[PDB]
DNA sequence: TCAATATCCACCTGCAGATTCTACCAAAAGTGTATTTGGAAACTGCTCCATCAAAAGGCATGTTCAGCTGAATTCAGCTGAACATGCCTTTTGATGGAGCAGTTTCCAAATACACTTTTGGTAGAATCTGCAGGTGGATATTGAT
DNA sequence: ATCAATATCCACCTGCAGATTCTACCAAAAGTGTATTTGGAAACTGCTCCATCAAAAGGCATGTTCAGCTGAATTCAGCTGAACATGCCTTTTGATGGAGCAGTTTCCAAATACACTTTTGGTAGAATCTGCAGGTGGATATTGA
């Protein structure tokens, strides 16, 4: 009795992703590789942002990731920022950024 | 006495609020505004506390984001003082009134 | 209980000033404050209307945070943090 | 009893893999759950369309792959596609 | 088989509001795109509505809330009107 | 004896039904959903055709073309909002010159 | 020896082009550009006649729209001549940047 | 000889601007416009060809363009949806 | 104003290209049945929302006061419009040749089913801790001279 | 070209609101043995799609001139920022009643599943029709004087 995740070499739940697919009315039938492939991409993406959030935490001398850390990680990464360009992170604030023309001469 | 020149505290506040993430509109007052507006649409409505927070978060994220765009107009108009005219340009280009 | 009126005035000049700050605005014209309130009300109404529509559709009298999240999702303003 | 599922334990495991030393506040985990759910819906959504546009009644790992290429930008896509393929070939190795 | 469109229906409706008016094929193509788009938007939202409420079936009730959420003010009222009217008529005779 | 004549519609209730079921939107589809949806589609279709029909007339034209559907839509606030993100091929733009650009 | 003042013809073209609906970019040049760009994503591609047409329509509708928002900025900057910074402001507030 | 994007000429860009209500054009707008037009085409074409490649075809169809456009939030009516 | 260009604007006019109208077949759509459920209805366990009480001090409200920003004006440098020229790149209109969407027709591999075991996850308890909030000096950062 | 005046920073501290762990179930993955399809895989066709020609015809590329737009420099009137004095109103903490989600169960009305029977909508021809594009001839709108 091996979980599909271990067979897939994944942390994310393959069986759960599969269920969500069948129960989401996406298509009549769902292939066996579909949930495996999607669970992997999901896991890859959450790893990429936890990596950068963890850095932001570290940079700010905190050991526990909080929303502001997620925001700094998202907005400083051209790609994640693009991917989440219409997303609002509750409690994330904005990137500190003051237009040059506004500073004293 | 001692007086900071106009603009100095303003820049001080920008650095301060861009550094923090707390909500900038007082809680209760915002809750009344939401209830008033909600009430005018449907009576006897109730709200989960997090539902109120989700709206305030969304409202502040929206206003803040709108002020950045508006701030780009001002600077583009070679000014530094945001005016209704600028918020309008922004909402206009954003397609909230294209 | 009591009647709710003029609460948009509860969004004070200093609160709008703080929001403009986080938004990077350095100087604010005196007329900005009434515009902001105007813009805020339109935004709130729209989100409140759709949210309450999701509530009503679920035959509930309690607007949930999910209702608000779906309302915002409709308006192309996805919100992270209140999903469950 | 009313039990609600979440991607929390999985997010946490991955966190420990990348930053053994680091923890996460529940408000931050809340955001992560919204993210996983958002990307999942976007991918599945696109995969659904892709499948429909080709009169195909089934969503295979191939649909998920095109959806990922369509949704994610540059590098993110390529690394995701790599991980996806890698996980599938390994899965099919019994 | 082949390609089924909404052409004939758009046309019938055309003659109803403007019997003397015709419609270029490029214009018919626009209407088709229009009906498919609105169809997808409404069905898409209705789908979402049923899922949010753990329902497995899309009833006229979902189509209606969907219309309320998608059509602007006055367009929604009339749509909700026509909609309920057709279902009432369908249920009776 | 078809559902559309029974529903009193020009639009195909049977097709809208088949389209909903095979569209992967839900496990099951109510009997009135297709009737309703069909009625909503026919109504919006009449609304546009009506305004576009007028646009044609106001142009000494009897045949509706893209330009007409475009002027009908952009000149109508609600339709305009509803199709704000839509581009009508061959429809052009509403004639409009900013006052500040005119002479005198 | 008649000559129109600068801007008089400009206004005239505005009235003309806002009245018409024809594509404004020459087809062949466009087709050439399209295929060139497409060639970097997959080689030896063929194109449905309508695909090329759909594509050109979308582009021109996008540029005309972008020129409208850019004009709103120019009039906002109390100018009348669009400049690169104006297109750049519009694309930024639009979220394309 | 000459570049393909340069094929999109000044007069043509002028014409577009004009339909856009623009009364005066700076000389720098032409290179600027081509760059924007190029980024637009790249994004749309890339998506269209991805739908082409998924359908295992060699021919980009108007539908592939319509779907690409739909994803870029630029819905187009008149070509099959 | 007066006059000479060019621009628009009607009112007709006559095909060429689409449109509209016709005549017939597979493929959906409507039936008539026979089964299944989905999810409303009727209780009810019980979170979670609306309210109220109270006290405290974080902040909103007003006012004064004058720095410096936006609105006006004026000026002239030179950028971009209007044009008449001269030329060739795009338009287009057949002509084919053929690359290739779309079908067809098997079916072997891949999925969905229906049921039974088997864990992996989730909901609280029981523990374990970053770091929020505080304080003090060390370090600038400003702004008057 | 310093110096007061404040604001900003960093490090050191320590209890607790908020994470981590720890257990106990049971909802739902995993394992099996049939009963279906799905959708490739070759083999074929008619489309559509590039190529090729092959001219003309606008439509673009050029070089001049100069009107007038934009950017620079100056002014200065008045708005908006900074700093204070006040004391109001939000925030914080707790405690409750009960409105109303949410969980179960019971169960018809309504939806799904065939197996057929008919009807309709999509095609590939056949028979008009609407303006497009062209011609005047008549006031307009411009721009110079
Ligand atoms: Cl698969
Ligand atoms: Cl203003
Ligand atoms: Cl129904
Ligand atoms: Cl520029
Ligand atoms: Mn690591
Ligand atoms: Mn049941
Ligand atoms: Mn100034
Ligand atoms: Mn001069
Ligand atoms: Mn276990
Ligand atoms: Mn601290
Ligand atoms: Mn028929
Ligand atoms: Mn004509």
């Amino acid at each position: 009795a091996k979980t599909r995740s271990s067979r897939a070499g994944l942390q994310f739940p393959v069986g759960r992703v599969h269920r969500l697919l069948r129960k989401g009315n996406y298509s009549e039938r769902v292939g066996a590789g579909a949930p495996v492939y999607l669970a992997a991409v999901l896991e890859y993406l959450t790893a990429e942002i936890l990596e950068l959030a963890g850095n932001a935490a570290r940079d700010n001398k905190k050991t526990r990731i909080i929303p502001r850390h997620l925001q700094l990680a998202i907005r400083n990464d051209e790609e994640l920022n693009k991917l989440l360009g219409r997303v609002t992170i509750a409690q994330g604030g904005v990137l500190p950024n003051i237009q040059a023309v506004l500073l004293p001469k | 006495p001692h007086r900071y020149r106009p603009g100095t505290v303003a820049l001080r506040e920008i650095r301060r609020y861009q550094k923090s993430t707390e909500l900038l509109i007082r809680k209760l007052p915002f809750q009344r505004l939401m209830r008033e507006i909600a009430q005018d649409f449907k009576t006897d409505l109730r709200f989960q506390s997090s539902a109120v927070m989700a709206l305030q978060e969304a409202c502040e994220s929206y206003l803040v984001g709108l002020f950045e765009d508006t701030n780009l107009c001002v600077i583009h108009a070679k000014r530094v003082t945001i005016m209704p005219k600028d918020i309008q340009l922004a909402r206009r280009i954003r397609g909230e009134r294209a | 209980r009591k009647v709710l009126r003029d609460n948009i005035q509860g969004i004070t000049k200093p609160a709008i000033r703080r929001l403009a700050r986080r938004g990077g605005v350095k100087r604010i014209s005196g007329l900005i404050y009434e515009e902001t309130r105007g813009v805020l009300k339109v935004f709130l109404e729209n989100v409140i209307r759709d949210a309450v529509t999701y509530t009503e559709h679920a035959k509930r009298k309690t607007v949930t945070a999910m209702d608000v999240v779906y309302a915002l999702k409709r308006q192309g303003r996805t919100l992270y943090g209140f999903g469950g | 009893r009313s039990r609600k599922e979440s991607y929390s334990i999985y997010v946490y495991k991955v966190l420990k893999q990348v930053h053994p030393d680091t923890g996460i506040s529940s408000k931050a985990m809340g955001i992560m759950n919204s993210f996983v759910n958002d990307i999942f819906e976007r991918i599945a959504g696109e995969a659904s369309r892709l499948a429909h546009y080709n009169k195909r009644s089934t969503i295979t790992s191939r649909e998920i792959q095109t959806a990922v290429r369509l949704l994610l930008p540059g590098e993110l896509a390529k690394h995701a596609v790599s991980e996806g393929t890698k996980a599938v070939t390994k899965y099919t190795s019994a």
